[PDB]
């Protein structure tokens, strides 16, 4: 559900995008 | 009109607004982690919520336009990424479900909190609290009090929601005509119709597993050794020949041995190769070390970074005023815009991670030559592949002492040569067994192999088969101990972390070839090598424009991973290894446990 | 919204579907060049008005769908109509496709004893492996047939898999097994789902219950076999894969003969009856519509007797000779039997009236779902008519036998062993095929040993020996119609095990007392109801929620099957109790 | 592979419909 990786890191699915 | 061309013209109106949105995101996205506010977090939502819909009315739209009519290849992957990454598969309510679990699970890990007992009132959480007792304390009792308060405090609240949530995504990936949601998920690695190169996703179970019965042996032989010597700092809890207590390994998982190097070390007579003393003595500072990064980059033929990059970049913490989220993250905005978070420190390991995350900016630029949708890795295991390449080689005695942090006098002795690569072993060799078996076993459950009534039970046989690591207290269907890691709990992959390790290494017994390095791999610095940047450079622009499988042999000569590299890095360790435990029990009582 | 969409499709496809299924019967009626023209042309109407129905329905979202049938609908044109192919490989494809199919249907091979004589599968090399008693004989027509026709299909088939894997997977499908074997796959009905996966298991651990029974069948065959080729056949090895009655060993039956339990004893023949009451066509096909009314099912429409074809039209007019019942629509449907006065013929024109009910019966469906649960009910159908039918019990009820026989049990094992060479023979054989295919499309066999594993497979699971090394230069697998015509195999192992479920429960509401294998529903509105209530749903409902409403079990059982024979079973193992069981898979002829 | 069919046997590929 995510084409580009708006970075390089796997945040917390809690408070992001 | 064409039908071609229409494409044509949907793409070219698509990737218009697509790379403003991106960037809106991206930018107030780091606005926040670097400055939670209220505002920024809003700010960040509005922004996410406005491309997610985007991208969704964009995906719709995209699948009016068949493939079989377009020949043109480029407009093609584009059209595929949008319209194979539709996502709302499932029904609004039951995708409002897996949302609010995914939410609840991610907010129940970050918030999870152990209550010392001698404290009803203190208690601590992973991050700092129960983290630096698994990284630092030698206390079997207080290690184990942790690592269960941990499995059975906050584990316990997941099982019921991780059950939940393995329901939906099997939904949601059948509903896609995929066999599960670990089907889907190897989806990634799969390269369906180009001739020479194609890849099934039933190939990477095969791959990822013959791979690592070729490992057996070496990993078999650093387990002889660790167990070895954690008897000598716990002689009244471990067997002979049993597996090692899952508490007293140094992580709150034991996904490295990191920290089991104070015992472990084969010579602590000799001397340290650490140099955070050398920084502080030459009054190195984060600016210092990223520059000296630039330089390793250039040295091989890279660009330099951007003004913005030194510009727009945290590579400090922002202090008490500015509230940050201090995890080394490189970050593409969009727009030729890259930055890096990173709170840095004057440490000789604070300054290899600048290495890695410079090579994901690296990375993040090369391929900037692509259109927005093929600016991707080849796969989710080739960007830490990149950035891991850099810290091998800047970690080499060859390249210290030429930056002037190693005296130019240094001696390079087969001893202090063994420290470094068991070092090495214990956060690579050691979280392969672990990497292996945990998506093993998420793939089964997702297949349906592993049933609910015997989900523990069968995470314990094979953490005791596979890992030879057995749990220190039985555990029933009400504990989730997998589900006790950010990515199980935060819906991430975790085989990324099997094959980048493989290609890593491949990466560099090619580059180093290609700077005609003469002796053994794991003292080779690719620094001041054209030759090596430009063949990396090559598949770095590549991106998400070819076969994974294509990238790989365009830099290796060779189309699959292959772990022949790795063994030859290790080698000097396995053949003393095999050497220290003559006189020791090698392999594993699946069955012996703490409480027998 | 997308309901009045489907009425639109409804409406027009029958119109559409009408021509394009008269089409095909006028053809295969009467093989004119024309009627290929119009069914061509008609062909291609309906796979674009299909097609173009296919976008206009991806233009919904299922997930926005509530409503369930209309959901059940809508998937079926979706996950349909799709090209997902290069123009270029789907040409390679399609003719591949064809090139296999007319090289099978043309095939000839020559005896090197009479270099001028050539004979085709049908009827010339089929008659020799249905009849023939001589090793040589019957070898160079097995052999031949895959030494010629099947070396040549070789390099299709590799072609074949590859192309068919692409599309499968360009759809998310592991491969082209993973996409056949989602014909069972059910989603959205909870206690009703079912995995591409569970198949796979469901089918392996059945087959380990049969393993047995199986064993001694072919022990005791074996045993025979002996007598008829003492020089070609060993106690102990595998049975020579050209001696088994067919061309591929697909059925036992034409050893009946030379297996036959109780020889001097009252051969059934009523066959010979229906001669000396000088019986027709016409009452072949009426006693059965009988039987059907007798459960409380509906007549055979007129339509039915005027436009069917129950007879060789003569040289005035040629047709395909394949027992094949056709569900036109507008009401319309008919059969198509070069009929014959033997009791083969009778049966199977039951087998075939079944599957004439079952179309009658879900008529009144969706248009869409106007289909059978899976792809194994409908061959299930026929099958427990033309079982009834079998049962002494009817034969006197109609009267082709005489009241005068005693039921007898040496009887009874005439009777099974028979219902065995063809019923269970068949699994061993269905099973090992499908699973070298599903194997062989995940990509688990490696081209260079493809017929290398084929044979390690045939000896290991049917105890069966090619009498010749075969290099990998040949097909032997798509030397059989079904393989090289592109159709899913493993029908003919969930119809045989669904077959015996259906039956036992249709009894036990017919109140029927004793042995399974002496069951005739004729007679039973309880037993009709119940079997129509299943028809009338088509494709409406899961096939595991249906085969419940019938048999109150929600998957596949072998138990019914297991009891059906279970009497042939005990005599067998007694039968076999100085004969050694099983086979050594490392013996050859060639030895 | 195909939506309905219109009969209950399986028909040579070549002269198919
Ligand atoms: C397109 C989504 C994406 O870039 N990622 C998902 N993600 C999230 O945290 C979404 C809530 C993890 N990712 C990152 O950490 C990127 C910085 C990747
Ligand atoms: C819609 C296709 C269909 O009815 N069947 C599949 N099939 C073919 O595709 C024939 C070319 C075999 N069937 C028939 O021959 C019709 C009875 C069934």
């Amino acid at each position: 559900a995510c084409v580009r990786s708006h970075c390089s890191s796997l945040l917390p699915r809690i408070h992001c995008a | 009109s064409t039908i071609e061309e229409q494409a044509k013209t949907f793409l070219d109106k698509f990737n218009h607004e697509a790379e403003d949105l991106f960037y809106q995101s991206s930018l107030a996205s780091w606005n926040y982690n670097t400055n939670i506010t209220e505002e920024n977090v809003q700010n960040m939502n509005n922004a996410g919520d406005k491309w997610s819909a985007f991208l969704k009315e964009q995906s719709t739209l995209a699948q009016m336009y068949p493939l079989q009519e377009i020949q043109n290849l480029t407009v093609k992957l584009q059209l595929q990424a949008l319209q194979q990454n539709g996502s709302s598969v499932l029904s609004e309510d039951k995708s409002k479900r897996l949302n609010t679990i995914l939410n609840t699970m991610s907010t129940i890990y970050s918030t999870g909190k152990v209550c010392n007992p001698d404290n009803p009132q203190e208690c601590l959480l992973l991050e700092p609290g129960l983290n630096e007792i698994m990284a630092n304390s030698l206390d079997y009792n207080e290690r184990l009090w942790a690592w269960e308060s941990w499995r059975s405090e906050v584990g316990k609240q997941l099982r019921p929601l991780y059950e939940e949530y393995v329901v939906l995504k099997n939904e949601m990936a059948r509903a896609n005509h995929y066999e599960d949601y670990g089907d889907y998920w190897r989806g990634d690695y799969e390269v369906n119709g180009v001739d020479g190169y194609d890849y099934s996703r039933g190939q990477l179970i095969e791959d990822v597993e013959h791979t690592f019965e070729e490992i057996k042996p070496l990993y078999e032989h650093l387990h002889a050794y660790v167990r070895a010597k954690l008897m000598n700092a716990y002689p009244s809890y471990i067997s002979p020949i049993g597996c090692l207590p899952a508490h007293l390994l140094g992580d709150m998982w034991g996904r490295f041995w990191t920290n089991l190097y104070s015992l472990t070390v084969p010579f602590g007579q000799k001397p340290n190769i650490d140099v955070t003393d050398a920084m502080v003595d030459q009054a190195w500072d984060a600016q210092r070390i990223f520059k000296e990064a630039e330089k390793f980059f250039v040295s091989v033929g890279l660009p330099n970074m951007t003004q913005g990059f030194w510009e727009n970049s945290m590579l400090t913490d922002p202090g008490n005023v500015q509230k940050a989220v201090c995890h080394p993250t490189a970050w593409d905005l969009g727009k030729g815009d890259f930055r890096i978070l990173m709170c840095t420190k004057v440490t000789m390991d604070d300054f290899l991670t600048a290495h890695h995350e410079m090579g994901h900016i690296q990375y993040d630029m090369a391929y900037a030559a692509q259109p927005f949708l093929l600016r991707n890795g080849a796969n989710e295991g080739f960007h830490e592949a990149v950035g891991e390449i850099m810290s091998l080689s800047a970690a080499t005695p060859k390249h210290l002492k030429s930056i002037g942090l190693l005296s130019p006098d240094f001696q390079e002795d087969n001893e202090t040569e063994i420290n470094f690569l068991l070092k090495q072993a214990l956060t690579i060799v050691g979280t392969l067994p672990f990497t292996y078996m945990l998506e093993k076993w998420r793939w089964m459950v997702f297949k349906g192999e592993i049933p609910k009534d015997q989900w523990m039970k069968k995470w314990w046989e094979m953490k005791r088969e596979i890992v030879g690591v057995v749990e220190p207290v039985p555990h029933d269907e009400t504990y989730c101990d997998p589900a006790s890691l950010f990515h199980v709990s935060n819906d991430y992959s975790f085989i990324r972390y099997y094959t980048r390790t493989l290609y890593q290494f491949q990466f560099q017994e090619a580059l180093c070839q290609a700077a005609k390095h003469e002796g053994p791999l794991h003292k080779c610095d690719i620094s001041n090598s054209t030759e090596a940047g430009q063949k990396l450079f090559n598949m770095l622009r590549l991106g998400k424009s070819e076969p994974w499988t294509l990238a790989l042999e365009n830099v290796v000569g060779a189309k699959n991973m292959n772990v022949r590299p790795l063994l030859n890095y290790f080698e000097p360790l396995f053949t003393w290894l095999k050497d220290q435990n003559k006189n020791s029990f090698v392999g594993w009582s699946t069955d012996w446990s703490p409480y027998a």
